[PDB]
C-alpha cells in the first residue's frame, strides 16, 4: 500500500441460457486482481478452488454456501429471464439503417469500394448481402464483424469490391427479426 | 418484475 | 462457455486505495443497468426497461459492502500483490454514417483496461468538449481486463477534427485517438 | 452473543435516548428492531457495518450508527411516546438470505 | 410483506400445531422461522428455500407452497417447551434484509 500499489476484487456472475431456460448453466467467478481465484460451476455442482490463491476458500464456502447458491440457478438465474428478460431484452427489436456509398470518386471506370452501411439494430442475428445485376457477389466481398455500440445497438459494415459499368445495378440485402420483410438498397452509376 | 442477482459470499 | 443468452446479474468491482466501487447488470454483453453508490439508486440505461423490470438498490449496496471485505482479505492473502498496469487500446467511430450537416454521436471503444481506472475526454480540434459527453459503466472482459464506451454528440463539418484521450496509469503518455469525417 | 447497553432504560419525552449494542461473532451486518404487539419486529436501522447506515422500515424519528464492526448505536435526538417498546439488536453475515442473531433486547419508557 | 395467519393458538400436549404464513412478492427466496421465548430475543429454528415445497428437522416441519404464496410450520407431537411465540420471516431473491411477521403465540397445555 506504499504508492502505485492498487488492489481490485472481481465478482463475475454468469447465467448462461441455452435454448429459453431448457438449459442453464451458472458459474459465479471470483477474482482477485485479474486472477480467478474461486469458481462455482452447476455443471461441476461445487465450489472448488481454481488457483492457490483460493485454496484456503473451498471447504468454508462449500460448507455455508453450496445450497444457498445451487438455488441462485433458479431463484436468480431462471427466474430473471422469464421474469425480466422476456419482457425486455429478448423482445427489442430495432431495425437496421441501410445505405451505400462509394469510396473513391464517381467517373465512368474505376475499381472502388461499395460499403453497405447497416447500423442501429437489435439483436445480433442479421444477414447482408451484395448483389450485381440480381447475382449473388461472394469473391471482392468483406464485412466487419459485429459492432456493438454499447447502446443496445449494433452495425455492420459491408465492403464490395467492384468496377462500376452503364446499366448495372447493385442492390444490398438485409435480414433481420426485426424485418417483416428484407430491405434492399440500390446504387447506380 | 422485481430481479434478483448473484450474492457475492464472503471469505473467512 | 456457450449459449444463446449470457445473463451477469451482480458483478461486482471493489478496489483500493479509495474505495473505489462498481455494481452493474449485463445482458447479451450490454449494460442493463450500474447502481449508483451515492445516490442509492439503480440507472437504468434503457429507461423503458426500469417500466417493466426494477432492482432494489440495497443489493447492489449489500454485496459491494462484500466486495470491500473479501478485498483485503486477498489483499492480506496474496501478501499484498499489487495488480498489474495494461495498456488501454481506443477506437473510433461514428454511430451513424456521417453527413454534413446531420446530428450524430461520435463512440470511443476502449479495451484493454485494467486496472479499472481511467479518463477518457474528447477534443474538438484539440480543444477539450465536455458537453454531449456520455460514458458507460465498465464492461467485463473474458480475460478479466475491462472495456469501456464514451459518446459525443457531434455535427460533422468539414473544419472540423476529433480526437479521443485516454489516461491511464499503464500508459507513459496519454494516448490520443485520431478521428475526422472522411 | 450479542449485548446491549441500557437492558432497560426510563427517560423523559425531549430526553436524547442512546441505546448501543456490541457483537463478537463478527459479523459484517448488523440490525436494530422494535417488537410491539401488532407488529411484531420491525427493522429501523442496519448496516454493512464499517461506517454504513441504512435505513430500515421504520426509521423516522432515529439515527444509527457503527464505528466499528462489533459496535452499532441507536440513537433518539427527542425522545417520543410513540418510540416507548422494546429494542431487538441483531448480528448476522453480508446478506439477507443469512441466519441473524438477537441480542436480549430494551425495554424503553418516556412518559 | 408477511402475514401470520394464527393470530394466537392453544393446544394441548402430543397433539399437531400448524402455523400459517404468507406473502405477496414473489422474489421471496428464502424463509427462516424464529422462536422467541419471552425474556429472550428470538431465535432461528426452521429455514426454507423457495426451490424444495418441503423442510423436516425433529417435530418441526415447513410446507413451502410456491404459488398462492403460502407457507406453514406444523408442530407434530407438541410439547410445553415449544411455546413461544413464533415468527414467519423472508428476504429476497435480491440480497436485502428480512422481513418479519405479526408473529403467533403458542401456548402447549401440558
Amino acid at each position: 500500500g506504499d504508492s502505485e500499489r492498487h488492489f481490485v476484487v472481481q465478482f463475475q456472475p454468469f447465467c448462461y441460457f441455452t435454448n429459453g431456460t431448457q438449459r442453464i448453466r451458472y458459474v459465479t467467478r471470483y477474482i482477485y486482481n485479474r486472477e480467478e481465484y474461486l469458481r462455482f460451476d452447476s455443471d461441476v455442482g461445487e465450489y472448488r478452488a481454481v488457483t492457490e490463491l483460493g485454496r484456503p476458500d473451498a471447504e468454508y464456502y462449500n460448507k455455508q454456501y453450496l445450497e444457498r447458491t445451487r438455488a441462485e440457478l433458479d431463484t436468480v438465474c431462471r427466474y430473471n429471464y422469464e421474469e425480466t428478460e422476456v419482457p425486455t431484452s429478448l423482445r427489442r427489436l430495432e431495425q437496421p439503417n441501410v445505405v451505400i456509398s462509394l469510396s473513391r470518386t464517381e467517373a465512368l471506370n474505376h475499381h472502388n469500394t461499395l460499403v453497405c452501411s447497416v447500423t442501429d439494430f437489435y439483436p445480433a442475428k442479421i444477414k447482408v448481402r451484395w448483389f450485381r445485376n440480381g447475382q449473388e457477389e461472394t469473391v471482392g466481398v468483406s464485412s466487419t464483424q459485429l459492432i456493438r455500440n454499447g447502446d443496445w445497438t449494433f452495425q455492420v459494415l459491408v465492403m464490395l469490391e467492384m468496377t462500376p459499368r452503364r446499366g448495372e445495378v447493385y442492390t444490398c440485402h438485409v435480414e433481420h427479426p426485426s424485418l417483416k420483410s428484407p430491405i434492399t438498397v440500390e446504387w447506380r452509376a | 418484475s422485481r430481479g434478483g442477482a448473484s450474492q457475492y459470499r464472503p471469505s473467512q | 462457455i456457450e449459449a444463446d443468452h449470457v445473463g451477469s446479474y451482480g458483478i461486482v468491482v471493489y478496489q483500493s486505495p479509495g474505495d473505489i466501487g462498481q455494481y452493474t447488470f449485463e445482458f447479451d454483453g450490454d449494460e442493463l443497468f450500474y447502481v449508483d453508490l451515492d445516490k442509492k439508486e439503480t440507472i437504468w440505461m434503457l429507461p423503458e426497461f426500469a417500466q417493466l423490470r426494477s432492482f432494489d438498490p440495497q443489493g447492489g449496496l449489500q454485496n459491494i459492502a462484500t466486495g470491500k471485505h473479501n478485498l483485503g482479505v486477498l489483499t492480506k492473502r496474496s501478501n499484498s500483490t499489487p495488480a498489474t498496469n495494461e495498456a488501454p487500446q481506443a477506437t473510433v467511430f461514428p454511430k451513424s454514417p456521417v453527413l454534413l450537416g446531420q446530428p450524430n454521436t461520435l463512440i470511443c471503444f476502449v479495451d484493454n483496461i485494467f486496472p479499472p481506472v481511467i479518463n477518457i475526454t474528447w477534443l474538438r480540434n484539440s480543444k477539450s468538449v465536455a458537453d454531449g459527453v456520455y460514458e458507460t459503466s465498465f464492461f467485463v472482459n473474458r480475460d478479466y481486463s475491462f472495456h469501456k464506451l464514451s459518446y459525443l454528440t457531434f455535427i460533422p463539418s468539414d473544419d472540423d477534427i476529433y480526437d479521443c484521450k485516454v489516461e491511464h496509469w499503464g500508459l507513459e503518455e496519454p494516448v490520443l485517438k485520431h478521428w475526422e469525417p472522411e | 452473543a450479542v449485548t446491549q447497553s441500557p437492558r432497560n432504560k426510563v427517560a423523559v419525552t425531549g430526553e436524547k435516548v442512546t441505546l448501543s449494542c456490541n457483537q463478537t461473532n463478527n459479523h459484517n451486518n448488523m440490525y436494530w428492531y422494535r417488537q410491539d404487539t401488532g407488529h411484531g419486529l420491525r427493522l429501523i436501522y442496519y448496516s454493512y457495518g464499517a461506517g454504513s447506515t441504512e435505513k430500515g422500515d421504520i426509521p423516522d424519528g432515529y439515527k444509527a450508527s457503527r464505528p466499528s464492526q462489533e459496535n452499532f448505536s441507536l440513537t433518539l435526538e427527542s425522545a417520543t411516546p410513540s418510540q416507548t417498546s422494546v429494542y431487538f439488536c441483531a448480528s448476522g453475515d453480508a446478506g439477507g438470505g443469512y441466519e441473524q442473531y438477537f441480542g436480549p433486547g430494551t425495554r424503553l419508557t418516556v412518559l | 410483506q408477511v402475514r401470520q395467519s394464527p393470530q394466537s393458538l392453544t393446544v394441548w400436549e402430543g397433539e399437531t400445531a400448524i402455523l400459517n404464513c404468507s406473502y405477496e412478492n414473489s422474489a421471496f427466496d428464502y424463509f427462516p422461522w424464529y422462536q422467541q421465548f419471552p425474556g429472550e430475543g428470538p431465535a432461528l429454528l426452521i429455514s426454507i428455500l423457495s426451490v424444495s415445497d418441503k423442510k423436516e428437522d425433529g417435530r418441526f416441519t415447513i410446507f413451502f407452497n410456491k404459488r398462492e404464496k403460502k407457507l406453514s410450520l406444523h408442530i407434530a407431537d407438541s410439547q410445553p417447551g415449544d411455546s413461544a411465540t413464533y415468527f414467519c420471516a423472508a428476504s429476497a431473491n435480491s440480497g436485502t434484509y428480512q422481513r418479519f411477521g405479526t408473529g403467533t403465540k403458542l401456548q402447549v397445555v401440558p
